């Protein structure tokens, strides 16, 4: 698995050009890929990280 | 280390995207600025970091301390040298500092000195012209060690680690960023390219199902397979190159 | 300072390295 | 480091003037 061939990499193109064409048709969800990324708790938890730097660096 | 880096199988360090709208983002310019930060941090760490270090018997009784970070001279050399006993690159240094002031070296040229009476004494040798190679190494030989008493009668790997794994994530959003933008400006010349490459790759990918185990070892190949035309029809050429 | 030791310290080296060729003298007068 | 090399300077200068006391006796051993 550390290298790649190229059937590999047709399938990784064929994969990932297929994933972007139903998203237009919206025959599958994804919203776990999207929601497991943003994570708006995580991103809460960040910005208060960030306030406490403000605060400890002021 | 080496002479030449190590090639590792992780990544290192992968580019930030430069083609995203900054009327949106206005933030990758200030994460650059926190790069340049790093660089210029390290560069000054780094260089600190090289510039930090630029019948009657008798007693014999070989003690703790044999220790050579003072080592006994020689009289010769330590009439030549003048201090008593310091120390074997302290020699060496004195030694060479001694032959770049008398000038002997030339006004190989700048190898052969001329031997004077004192340095002639302390190496027991008469020549007039010796390089200075074979007078560096007879200071190995004149140099003996000090006498025992005689009485007679990290976290920061992983850390980079996930920086270029969220930064492989960033330029993922970007890219898939980038299909749709380049869709919503001009979509024909983008749907025919979506239904020319996808053929062309399921064609690719569907190149490779003849070579199985029992898809070749069964008959289903040669015989009534003109339809494929593919193989069995390069064994009139094969049998005239030889190899059968 | 790291210039004010070394070019004082050189200058010792050169008195040490001196000393020893005027103890030169005191040893063909005898 | 800025206190170490001067911590050796003045020393190394003491010598230097011990020295010249001893140079001082060259000038009443003869």
């Amino acid at each position: 698995y550390n290298n790649v061939t190229l059937k590999n990499l047709t399938a990784f193109q064929l994969l990932s050009q297929r994933e972007n064409i139903c998203e237009l048709l919206n025959l599958v969800e994804s919203t776990e890929r999207h929601n497991s990324i943003i994570n708006p708790e995580r991103q809460r938890m960040s910005l208060e990280e960030m306030k406490k730097m403000l605060d400890a660096l002021k | 280390t080496q002479t030449n880096p190590v090639p590792v199988t992780y990544p290192t360090d992968a580019y930030i995207p430069t083609y995203l709208p900054d009327d949106k983002v206005s933030n990758l310019a200030d994460l650059k600025k926190l790069i340049e930060m790093d660089s210029r941090l390290d560069l000054y760490l780094t260089r600190r970091r090289l510039d930090t270090s630029i019948l009657r018997c008798s007693i014999t009784i070989q003690l703790r301390g044999v220790d050579g970070g003072k080592v006994q001279y020689s009289p010769n050399l330590a009439t030549l040298i003048g201090m008593q006993t310091g120390s074997v690159n302290d020699a060496v240094y004195s030694i060479y500092k001694y032959i770049l002031i008398n000038n002997l070296f030339v006004t190989p040229e700048l190898g052969e000195v001329k031997l004077d009476s004192l340095l002639q004494k302390v190496l027991d040798t008469n020549a007039a012209h010796l390089p200075l190679m074979n007078v560096v190494q007879t200071v190995n030989k004149l140099v003996s060690p000090l006498p025992p008493i005689i009485l007679d009668y990290a976290e920061d790997t992983a850390k980079l680690r996930e920086i270029t794994k969220l930064a492989l994530q960033l330029n993922s959003s970007a890219q898939k960023y980038q299909f749709f933008h380049e869709l919503s400006l001009h979509p024909r010349e983008t749907l025919t390219h979506y239904l020319w490459s996808s053929k062309q790759n399921e064609l690719v990918l569907q190149g490779d199902q003849y070579f199985n185990e029992d898809a070749a070892r069964t008959s289903d190949i040669y015989s009534n397979n003109n339809n494929d035309r593919s193989l069995m029809g390069n064994i009139s050429l094969l049998y005239s190159q030889g190899r059968l | 300072e790291k210039l004010k030791y070394v070019k004082e310290s050189e200058k010792m080296l050169n008195d040490r390295l001196s000393l020893s060729k005027q103890i030169l003298d005191l040893n063909k007068s005898l």
